[PDB]
């Protein structure tokens, strides 16, 4: 499913992708070069 | 009826111009997912001139928008492309193709 | 209706033995985060990205 970044290129050298996992909600949320991505997963399963 | 999405960026100043050489590899599917072309696996880029109609107009008016070095993906309409007559048993009538172009060198 | 065949890559995954997880009760925090930073990669090894 795409989603948008500033500046949308498919991982390249000097990246750098942060991935967040709130088991709270729950929700998965990525940042790369530090900037937002404007999409989460949400919803899941739980059972592991 | 040429829909381009970037995967890599070009340099984004050079841009083809008719009848000028386009040197590219790219890759064919249909819109569900299914490949039917690619230059890579014949290991030999793709060479075609702008201007003189040698492929679909999707390509013409998708890698005009093009930069050298630059990975885009082309989703070309059927009406842009073979259409109602399709390549027969290759592509299907009424077929939008979806093509992955890199843009490799200017000659 | 015909078998389709094709070439494609070996694809491996790569995990941290980091276990995380929630549970009524459970003693483990519900907030976790990492980072992943790309060195080199070659856009197409083989014909397949």
């Amino acid at each position: 499913r795409p989603v948008t970044s500033p500046g949308q290129h498919l991982l390249a050298p000097e990246d750098v992708v942060s991935c967040c996992l709130d088991l709270s909600v729950p929700s998965i949320s990525f940042r790369i070069n530090g900037c937002p991505v404007q999409g989460v997963f949400e919803a899941f399963n739980l059972d592991g | 009826g040429v829909q381009v999405e970037t995967i890599s960026p070009g340099d984004g100043r050079t841009f083809p111009k008719r009848g000028q050489t386009c040197v590219v590899h790219y890759t064919g599917m249909l819109e569900d997912g299914k490949k039917f072309d690619s230059s890579r696996d014949r290991n030999k880029p793709f060479k075609f001139m702008l201007g003189k109609q040698e492929v679909i107009r999707g390509w013409e008016e998708g890698v005009a928008q093009m930069s050298v070095g630059q990975r885009a993906k082309l989703t070309i309409s059927p009406d842009y492309a073979y259409g109602a007559t399709g390549h027969p048993g290759i592509i299907p009538p009424h077929a939008t193709l979806v093509f992955d172009v890199e843009l490799l060198k200017l000659e | 209706l015909l078998l389709q065949t094709n070439l494609i890559n070996y694809v491996t995954s790569i995990r941290p033995n980091i276990f995380v997880g929630r549970a009524e009760g459970s003693t483990q925090y519900g907030k976790w985060y990492f980072e992943v930073m790309v060195d080199e990669v070659v856009p197409f090894l083989t014909a397949q990205a």
